[PDB]
Formats: structure tokens, C-alpha cells, sequence
């Protein structure tokens, strides 16, 4: 879950940026405050998630959370998989096995809603000597960001 | 010669494996699986009009010798008592002797009944019932 | 050096107190070298008051 | 594939005895039960490269004179027929293919490709060493070499692989017709010793051990199962007694054959009637 | 001689197809069929006036030895998890190896449950009981 | 690890037929049953330590004389396989081991520990004699020695402990391939003399007995079974005849080969991929 | 048989959603109406002659299984003191699984009854009762 | 369903919908066993569970009930 | 299947509480509630234009094993005769197991019905049960 | 498992005794009370403010196997015709039976309700339902 959007207790800020204004940062890779008033209540929005970098391209490198999900998604996997088969005592080891592993514990993921969708397909693995090279590719979660409204009024 | 277009599984070509560890003696093993199918009936026909999945249940058994070291209940793998709540899921791995290619791999399993024969004029032998989540047979050729 | 010494902590997210561009350098190169090392973090920087765009 | 046991257990144990017999090690591991006295006779005779006795294998009834210090002999046995399938069907086979052949071959750079060569086409690829092929590598087999994405994987160049693979015989297709037979094969070895004929036993029992991780009978001769006979007088009638242990061994293979099809259908004639 | 007029089917008649592939190694097949008669009894009668049909079920089972290619799973036939749930239906033939006429064809087959056996002293075997919609026997001389 | 089940035989056979024979009272425990007779001129015969007639034991057709008055006669019999495993496979090992060793060892004072001292090193340690170590003791082997916490068992500082343990070959791991095998073993009494081939046979009987506690077929030669013929004459031919009644011995025992393994895994190498 | 192809909505097909978010661990859900129909009756004879309706009654059941995070207290979905009364309607929605198409829509519910059960081996369930104002199938088509 | 095919209705859609007639049929010839005039809705029933088939059951109140053009 | 990693508190996981004891050989617990909802009707139109809440009914049952001490009427959490009037209201709390975390509490318990039975090989078998004034879920987070 | 140790009351453990004598061939025995408690509300909140007890409800259940002798109406225990206006009230003890201490007595017990059974091949079944006044559980502590 992203932190875009949610609300902040804030009780006041210095600035109150426009439409215009929010809209130069956030494609500047700015992260900012939007302000917003109810009937009787206000809030102090997080307008997006947006990393120095600039480049739309790769949502892995803008979005925090995005990148975030992959960070621990990696980490967590690979020190068990250091356990396993490093740390652990392993009298034998096929590249194989290896790729059954991986998917075994995405499939694990994907029963806990963390990740929504994979290719099952696309892993490799490589074995030389002591070393194994792994690769894989997952989908990265997409959030809802645009909603365009219009009108129309009619007689009867 | 030998040619591959015939060939089959047997008992001197395959290999039981959990965690990496080759499990040593082991004699058999028995995997079922249940979709539960069942037929649709209009009043109008005896017939069934076609059949839907509902159900997926799945075991998995394994026979096996007890060794004096690396019984199943020395590796940690089964339980005797409370001690089971502590034991998380395993994967059980069929993987062949040739190429160490698998042929079959069990996701999830969790161990459902233990069995253990201690008898005078036959080696001791124990059996245990695992359920798992899915089954997968990925990572061919 | 003060960096230094929360690494082989677990600590994914990173602030510093201070509005310097120096440290936020630091802090940067820092961050680069765990997550290549094998740690990932994350840094939330943000300087002075009412900064210009 | 007609299975001849005989010439299978021969090329096998040739080259494999005198492997084994070449170092004093192996044979120390094997004897390890064994007493120091017998053993180290043994090892004197026949173990070691500059070993100056040497055993010796061969079929029975040869017309020639066949040493009896130590030899391993062979006989056929008997056979017996025990599974069958549906219309005696085994398999079916797009391309015509031989024997499973496994080669060494080291990685080579192709402009847009890392590939391996081999000696000969390929029908079927198996398995490549300590390899799983992605998607993105595109693993693709273009008759005697096989090839993959060479910008991703460039630094593995000179990767020192091995390959397990398929002969390519004929483009054509045909039904494997036969079945399963289930063949006994006797095998005994030959002293005037009787230490060296039980020594000779026990290296015959690590040999047929060792051979179980053999493509060919992993892939067609399983289920092996061994039974030994008691150790008897072979001969009375010479100067000397001749002591042997016949064994004998179990095999499982599929006699069958290729039959081939020439129906291909390309093309399709759907009309309509009218009356 | 060879007087067509006695003649029986065996397993050496009989071939087993699927999508026009036969299914290599296949060991047995056995067909059930239940047409759910039941009686009508009157109050002035013990004996049923009368019986009627009432519900169709159908199912076939097939023994095969697992070959170490195009095995059921290989073959996209069967299913080990929610792959099953994008497969469709199958028709299985049983055709004469002599004519290579059809002696009866089972239509809208779906998979009810998988088994599969490792043994050590014996060669690998597994069976698929399925159900089907209909049956028929035509297409004859 | 192949195993020669008369080599066993006899070294089991020769020291504890030796110890049974040496006194009176063992002997007199064995052969209640008997008669006086028989019993007591077996006694005077072959019993006690200055005893002028004496037993043999060897195995078959020796090429020298062999005393026929009272000897135990060996000969290898049959054999066959029973049980298998998947792949073949035993057990997995990740230090190389030979036979399981028992030695007693006083215990020695060193200056953090108490430690017992050892021929050869310790791959791995079964038990120790009436001691269950706990934490608080932290029990360590370092190679030939074993140790642990000298303070709170201070009382204990020259304990007479003995010990079993297995030995040390390598630092290599592999894995263990082979099978079960149940072999039979003929075993006869010879004698001129009936009764003394009755009483050679119920010693035979009992050292049979006592051998189930020893270790090594405790380890390896499980599942003893006996069967017993007919007394019969061995041979007529002589001025006077040979009685002997055979006894078959079972065991099964696994003979098994150490696969060793060269591949291991220290670094790993998780990189994503582009496109 | 296939996931498309099954004409019937069997229950793994259908998902249940609330206030964008799937309900975990559901196993049952029941909807029932009344449309407070009534007969007319007159002195001229006893068939009715018409019927119509007096007054719209709409209650639907839901069942799950307490876990241990995300249940109907934890995410104020359901109340239990006087918080109620600051709880607003809530809409439900069950959806087609494949495509999260709509099925039917639920408005304005407003819980009724709320149940809880403990047991020594079984799995803790939790059963709550909705009233709403409206129900709507709309924007299949 | 009824609910798409307007035979029955959920929301205030109800009061547009008039009377409905049912028959019940001999399958061999079409020809009537049994009718149901005037059927109007009373109570509407729907339930979902995790491995069930999918139930909708529905209810309706008639004005008459005939069983003519058998003879 | 691990005690922690499970997302559903199974009847083991969970312990019920009273005053600060556990409640030994306890086999059931079931919490009802009811809000007392009603819809508001007009002449306009039969839908319900609203609802609302009127009335908070709470009761809880409890079954027990009549252990031979630390009954109910031993320990006086619960009574027969008329020094029901001497006793106060109870406080029930139900617990995770694992951390001791409180999962739901009730609140202002009185006793409403108390029943027991005795039979000739089954286990002596007490209920009772509490209507309360409140139920809270809080200090979880 | 022992008598002694056993924490529960096995309906084994208890004995059931009138006026100085066992019941004999007694199956089954059931107490139930009501305190007539209810809830205060008020027009400030919907919730119930306090509870309180207003009437005291209790009965206890018997049934027996009718022996040839000794029976309720052979023992005076109960009445049939007008006599039952000439019994007194009685008082039940249900008894520990290995040292004959009390658990739990009824006092004031009168009749409301006697039923009696005859089958073919059944036992004679003798039921009977008591009101009572008061019921307490003293003298053990």
C-alpha cells in the first residue's frame, strides 16, 4: 500500500500550493501537500509518490512503494534462500530445483495478495562451478490515478 | 542402445528429496488428487449437461525405513506433539536420477497422519500422509 | 560515520534531521552502498522553510 | 530397438574393470571386509597399472583355451515376457531417432547468439548442464548446434558445458509397436583360488552397482535384481579344481519396433449435399 | 484360416486415441454406465408394475505407465491445480488396430480425480478417471 | 561397503569358541539338557584351559588334511535381493565414516574441561556410557578428544568411561547407492563321533546366540534366521563314516558404494532482468 | 467444464467485494426479499382478482472466519457498543471472478444481527445480518 | 437469470411488471399438462456458497389455475 | 499450519478468561447480538426510505465440563439459591493464546439461565448463560 | 484415567440418592433454573442501562428404567390418583460416590410432570419432572 493520497494531521503549512503549482513538482519529481476542504472538515493530502528521479518510464524507479515491493520481495527471498541451500547444509543441488523454489514462493505471494500477477515462464537460472545466476520478472501493482467527470443536464 | 522416445520411470530412476536432502530408504510414495467433478441436471433430460470443478483435495503419502539417524522425526519434518504447531509448510520434490531434472514437485505440504510399525521379524517401517496446497510440474527442459 | 554505523541494521527507511545539501549527499552515496551491498533503504529529505519551487 | 544384454554387459564391464583395476584405491574401498591376507595377494596379482597377472571376460564355448587364473564368464540365460499395452503400442515418434548421446562442448560466440557445436544433428534435446533456459534466451536447435541469446549471457562465453541429447536419423514418422521383456543373464567368474574368485565376485557386485547411473540402462534396461549361487567345484577332472560363484542377473527392457507411416493429410474438402 | 464370424476383440485389436495421438504404454480401460432404474410399486402389489429410467452417469478409467515424455501432465490432458480449470473437454476413441474403424467414443470426457504411484520394485504407473456427457458407438461399416 | 559374511563368521567364531571352551562352568550351563555321559566326556575332551584336544574351525576343500575328530566346516552358500530403495539410494553422508569403534578411555583433567582421549579420530558420536551431557556441560569433540565443563563435574575427574564412536576418513561428502541383500550361510560339525557332533552343535547354537548383542551385526547383518538338517553320514567311503549335521545361517545385510560429490555451492549471484 | 465455457456460476466463479476491497475467508452469503404481496378479495366470488404490493422487505446473510486481521470489527465494517451509531450505509457487491463484472449490488446496508461462536476443534466463525434499502442489477448491460 | 430476463425484478422495477403465465409440458410432443394463469411474484430467494452451485429459487402467487387443451 | 503464519484463529489458538483466571475444561462459547434495527415506511412509497437502531440486546453462552473443583458455584461466578442478589457483574475477556492480546471482551455480565446435566456414561456437562451491558474489541491496536 | 485423578465428573464418579436410598437403574437426570432476569431502559440511550432479577424458576428432570420393585409409585416417591395431595415435599442429593460427599441438592421438590412408555422390544422407560423451591451446593467446603 502506497502512502499516496492518504491523509496527514498537519495543522497548517506555510504555502498552499495551486493546481498548477502541485502539477510542476509531481512531474518534477517533487513530492508535495495538497489541501482540500470539506462541507466543515479539511484534510492535508500526499498528493503522490514521487522519487528525485524523474523518468516516468519505469514505475520501479519513480514510485517508492513500487520500488519498495520489489526491495522486499528480493531481500526477503534471497535470505532464505541463503539458508536453504548456503547456510544450510546441501549435499545436492540441481539449477532445477532451484526454479521450482522460486516458483514455489511466488506462487506463496500470490495467495497473500502481495503480488498480483507473474510470468511463471520467464525465470532462468545458471549454475558455474559455486555460482548460480537467477532472473525473473514480476508485474508491479498499479494504482487508480485519474477519474475524468462530465455532465448533462436535460429537461423532464 | 537406447532409444529415448520409449522410456520410462522406475524405481532405479527417480529420487525423493525434501529441503535438498535425499531422504534414504524410501520405499514408496502415493499422490491423489480430487476436483470433485460434478454434473449439472435439467428436468428435462436424464442427461448430464455438463460437469463443473468445485473441490481440490490433495495427498500425498511416503513410505519409508527407519534409520537409526535422519528418521523423519529427527530431521524435524514430522512432529509428535505440540512441537508440530512450530513446523512450517515444505516442499516434497520427485526429481530424477539422470539429469536431476524434476518430474513432479509438491508445494505447501503440511503432514496430515504418522504411522510406525515396530514388528520382530521384518525391518521397522514408517508412513506418512501429507496434504499440500498445489502441485506443480514446472521447470521441463 | 554516523551513517556508517546503522549498517547490518535492518532499518529500511532513513531520515535526517537537517536541510544541508552536503548531508543529503551523503546520505545518498550512503543509501547507494547498502542497497548494492545488499540492503535495501530508502531516504526522506526536505530543507528550509517555504523553499522556492 | 532389439536389446542384446550380452554386448551391453560386455562393453560395460571391459573398460569399467579396468578402470577400477588401475588404482589401488578403489580396490582398498572395495575390500575394505575383506582380511589383509587375501586382500593384499589380490592386489599384488591383478590391482595396479603395472599389474603383470590380468583378468580376462568372454562369451561361453570359445574353442580356444581360456585362462583360469581369473575370468569372468558369461551365458545367456533365459528370457520371459510379462507387460504389454494396448495393441502392443509403446510410443509414437514425429522423427526417426537413435540412440541418447551425451557430448562436451565449450561455448562459442555467434554474432547475435552464444551457441554449442556437437558431432552430429540433433533430434531431441534433453538437458544442458546446470541450465535453465528463459523465455529471453530464446533456446533454439538449428540441426547440429544450439544457440542463445548472446547480450544478456555475455559473460559466460566460454562456458565449459556438456550436453545430453538425441541422434537425428529421418524427417519421417511412424508407430513403435512391441513389448516388454523381462531376461535372466547368468555371470560367473573363474579361479583355481577360491580367495580370488570371492575377491573376484565382489568387484563383479561394485561394478553392477556402479553401472546403475549409465544412460543406457537408465533408459532401457531398469529394474535390475541380482542372485548368488553357492561357491562349487566348476571341474574335478583336472590336476586342480576350478572354483566358481555363479550369479545371475535380472534386466527389463522393451523390444519393438518402428513401423512407419506415409499417410499425410494437407488438405480439406468440406462441401455440402443436395436432394 | 480365419472365420470373421467368431472373432473376439483383445488387447492386441485395440488401440486408445486422443485428438488422434494414441496414448503410448496404456495398460487398461474400464467404461461404467448407470441408468438409475427404479420401480413403481402399488399399494394392491408387491411386484413393481413397472420400471423407469431416471439419471445417466458415466465413467471411464485408464491405467498407463509414465513415460518419461508426453506423460498425461506433458500433454496438457490432465491438470495439477487451477490449470484445470482452463482445460476443456476431450473425446476419447477406442479404434480398431485392424480397420482403424471405431468400436465406441466417449464425448465431452472431463477429469474426476488423478492418481499416480512411485514404487521402488516396480515400473511407474498412474491412473485418470474421468466423466463424460455421452456416449456413442457410431461411425460403423 | 561390501560385505564377506565368512570372514565375519569366522573371526566372530574363533575367539568367542575359544573363551565359550576355556571353562567348565559356561559349558556346564550349555549342555544341562544332556546326559551325563555324553556331557562329561565331552568335558574331559575338549573342555578347560590344559585341554589335549582341541577344535578347528576353516573353510571348504582345503587341499591339506583336515581334523576330523571335531572341526566346524564353512561354505558360502546362496544368495538373493529383497529390497530396493528409490534411486538406489541408502543414506547421505556429509563426512566420510568407516566402522563403528568401541574403546574405554579413562577419564583426564585439562584445565576448562574433562576430556576422554581416543586411538583415532571421531567422525560422529553415538553414546557414552551411563552419561546424557546437557548445556550446561557443552559437549565437544575436537578430533580424537571429546570434552566437557571441568567446574560443577569436578567430582568425576578420573571416571572410567568407556566409548562408542565411528571414525574419521575424510572431510569429503558423497552419497551412499546400493541395496539390501538376504544371503545364506552353511554351517556343519564334523566328527567321527555322534554325540560329539550334538554337543559341537549346541555350542554352535549358542555362540550363535550370544553373537546377536555383538556390534557389527547389530550394524550390518540384521534378521538372523536358522534352519537345521538331518544328521547324516558325511562319508562312507573311510574305515569308519563322518556325522555332521548342517545348519543354514541368514542375514541381510546392505551392500552399498559411497558416491562422492565435487559440486558445492558458496556465492550466489540474484540480478534482474530488462527489456 | 472450462472456466468459461460453464454456463452455471458454480462458487469459486464469484467473488464478494465491500468498499473496494475482496472479503477473505468468506464461505456463505444469502439474499431474500419480500414484496409484501397481497390478494384481493370481494363478495362477488372467492377467486381473487387481483394482486398487489403492500411492502419491500430486504435482508441478506453473510458467514466468515475470524482471522486473526481484516475482520467486520477490525476494519469497522460491524460495530459492537454504541459506535454504531456513527457507522454509515455500506454497499455490497458480488462480482464475476474473471473479468469483475457485476452480478448484483446491494444498497444501503444496514446490519441487523451479529453472531460469534467459539469451539474447541472447529474454526472460529463469524456470522453477521444486513438490512438494506434497495437491490440492483445494473450495468451488466 | 429471471433477474435478466425481466421475468423477475429486485428494485421499485416491480410495480412495471405485469402478469406472467407458466406451463408446465410433456417434452415428447409439446403438448400441456398443466397451466398457471395470472402468476405474480411474493418472495425471491438468492444464495452463494464457497464449492454449491449458485440457487436462485423465486415464488409466485397466480389467480387461476387451469388444465385444458389436454382433451 | 504454523502456529503463528496461520491467518485464522482456529479454537486452539484462542483462551477464554474470567477475573483473571482461565476457564478450565471450557468446550463452547457463542456471542449474539441485536441492534434492534427497523425501516421507517410511508405513504409515498412502500421502499424503506431509512433504518434505525432501537434496542441493544447482548447475551453470551458458556459450556463447561463439571470439573470435580473450580466449578462455577465453587469458585461463585456463578450461583443457585438467592445469593445470586450478592453477586456483582463479571467481566469475560476471549485471548490469543500466543501473546496473551485480548481479541474481544463483554462487559457488565449477569446470569440469565444456568442448566446441568447428568447421564450414565457421558461427561457431566455444565452451561450457563450471561447477558451483558456491553461488548467492546479494543486494545488490539 | 484413575479414579482418584480424574479432574471431571464421569457420569461413573456421581451417584443419585432420595430420602436415604439410592435410585437404582437411574439413566439420565437434568436441572435447569431462571433467574427472570431482564434489562432497563430508558429514553436517554438505547442501551441497556442495568439488569435485575425478578422471578426464580426450577426444575429438575429424572428418568429411570421401571424395575419390577422399588419404583416411584411403588415407593411413594410419586402418585398417580388424588394421594399425590396426601406427599410431602421431597429433597434430591446427587452424590460423589467415592466418599458419598455432597455436590449439589434440590430442595422442596414437587411433582409437575410423570410419563411413563411400553414397547415391543424396548426397556420400560419411567420419566417424572420436579419443581422445586430452592436448590443449593453447601457442605462441601
Amino acid at each position: 500500500e502506497s502512502i499516496t493520497f492518504k491523509p496527514l494531521r498537519v495543522s497548517s503549512l506555510d504555502q498552499i500550493y495551486e493546481s498548477i503549482d502541485l502539477d510542476e513538482l509531481n512531474e518534477n519529481g517533487i513530492i508535495s501537500i495538497e489541501f482540500v476542504r470539506n462541507r466543515t472538515n479539511t484534510f492535508f493530502r500526499i498528493v503522490d509518490d514521487v522519487t528525485t528521479f524523474n523518468d516516468k518510464s519505469d514505475p520501479v524507479k519513480a514510485e517508492m512503494a513500487v520500488g519498495e515491493a520489489n526491495d522486499f520481495l528480493v531481500s526477503e527471498l534471497k535470505v532464505q534462500l541463503e539458508d536453504q541451500f548456503i547456510g544450510t547444509r546441501t549435499i545436492n543441488t540441481s539449477a532445477s530445483i532451484i526454479k521450482d523454489f522460486i516458483q514455489s514462493y511466488l506462487g506463496r505471494k500470490k495467495r497473500d495478495n502481495e503480488i498480483q500477477d507473474f510470468p511463471a515462464e520467464d525465470v532462468q537460472v545458471i549454475v558455474e562451478g559455486n555460482e548460480a545466476r537467477i532472473s525473473m520478472t514480476v508485474y508491479p501493482i498499479r494504482s487508480f490515478k485519474k477519474i475524468s467527470v462530465s455532465l448533462v443536464y436535460k429537461q423532464q | 542402445a537406447s532409444e529415448a522416445k520409449q522410456t520410462v520411470h522406475t524405481g532405479n530412476t527417480v529420487l525423493l528429496m525434501i529441503k535438498g536432502k535425499p531422504v534414504g530408504r524410501a520405499q514408496s510414495a502415493s499422490g491423489q488428487r480430487e476436483y470433485g467433478t460434478t454434473g449439472v441436471y435439467e428436468i428435462g433430460s436424464i442427461m448430464p449437461q455438463e460437469h463443473v470443478y468445485l473441490r481440490y483435495e490433495g495427498t500425498i503419502t511416503v513410505e519409508r525405513l527407519r534409520m537409526k539417524k535422519e528418521n523423519f522425526a529427527d530431521l524435524g519434518y514430522a512432529s509428535l506433539g505440540e512441537e508440530i504447531l512450530k513446523k512450517d509448510i515444505i516442499d516434497i520434490l520427485v526429481v530424477d536420477n539422470l539429469t536431476k531434472q524434476v518430474i513432479i514437485s509438491y508445494h505447501g505440504c503440511s503432514a496430515n497422519n504418522y504411522n510406525e510399525t515396530w514388528q520382530t521379524n521384518e525391518i521397522v517401517t514408517e508412513e506418512i500422509e501429507f496434504s499440500y496446497l498445489t502441485a506443480s510440474d514446472k521447470a521441463r527442459t | 560515520d554516523k551513517l556508517d554505523k546503522f549498517a547490518h541494521e535492518g532499518g529500511y527507511y532513513i531520515v535526517p534531521l537537517s536541510s544541508k545539501q552536503s548531508v543529503h549527499a551523503e546520505v545518498a552515496s550512503f543509501v547507494k552502498e547498502r542497497s548494492d551491498a545488499g540492503e535495501p533503504m530508502r531516504a526522506i529529505v526536505g530543507g528550509g522553510f517555504n523553499e522556492s519551487k | 530397438a532389439i536389446t542384446s544384454v550380452d554386448s551391453y554387459l560386455l562393453s560395460e564391464i571391459k573398460p569399467r574393470l579396468n578402470t577400477v583395476l588401475e588404482n589401488c584405491y578403489i580396490i582398498d574401498e572395495v575390500l575394505k571386509d575383506f582380511d589383509y591376507q587375501t586382500r593384499e595377494s589380490f592386489k599384488e596379482a591383478f590391482c595396479g597399472k603395472n599389474a603383470q597377472h590380468e583378468v580376462t571376460v568372454g562369451f561361453n564355448f570359445p574353442k580356444f583355451k581360456n585362462n583360469y587364473e581369473a575370468h569372468y564368464l558369461i551365458q545367456l540365460g533365459q528370457g520371459q515376457e510379462t507387460k504389454n499395452s494396448l495393441g502392443s503400442i509403446q510410443s509414437s515418434y514425429f522423427e526417426a531417432t537413435g540412440d541418447t548421446l551425451v557430448e562436451s562442448s565449450t561455448a562459442i560466440r555467434e554474432d547475435d547468439k552464444l551457441v554449442f557445436t556437437v558431432s552430429k544433428p540433433i533430434g531431441e534435446l534433453i538437458k544442458v548442464e546446470d541450465i535453465e533456459f528463459a523465455k529471453y534466451d530464446n533456446l533454439q536447435v538449428e540441426g547440429n548446434k544450439v544457440s542463445f541469446k548472446y547480450q544478456t549471457n555475455e559473460d559466460y562465453e566460454n562456458y565449459n558445458a556438456n550436453i545430453i541429447f538425441t541422434e537425428k536419423k529421418n524427417d519421417s514418422k511412424g508407430l513403435v509397436k512391441g513389448f516388454t521383456v523381462e531376461e535372466q543373464v547368468t555371470v560367473v567368474g573363474l579361479s583355481f583360488n577360491v580367495d580370488v574368485a570371492r575377491c573376484l565376485d565382489a568387484v563383479l557386485k561394485m561394478i553392477l552397482i556402479s553401472m546403475r547411473d549409465s544412460i543406457e540402462e537408465q533408459q532401457t534396461f531398469q529394474l535390475q535384481n541380482l542372485s548368488f549361487g553357492d561357491i562349487a567345484p566348476i571341474i574335478e577332472d583336472g590336476d586342480s579344481m576350478i572354483f566358481g560363484r555363479p550369479t545371475i542377473i535380472k534386466y527389463t527392457s522393451s523390444l519393438d519396433l518402428d513401423y512407419t507411416i506415409t499417410q499425410d493429410i494437407n488438405k480439406l474438402t468440406f462441401k455440402e449435399r443436395k436432394d
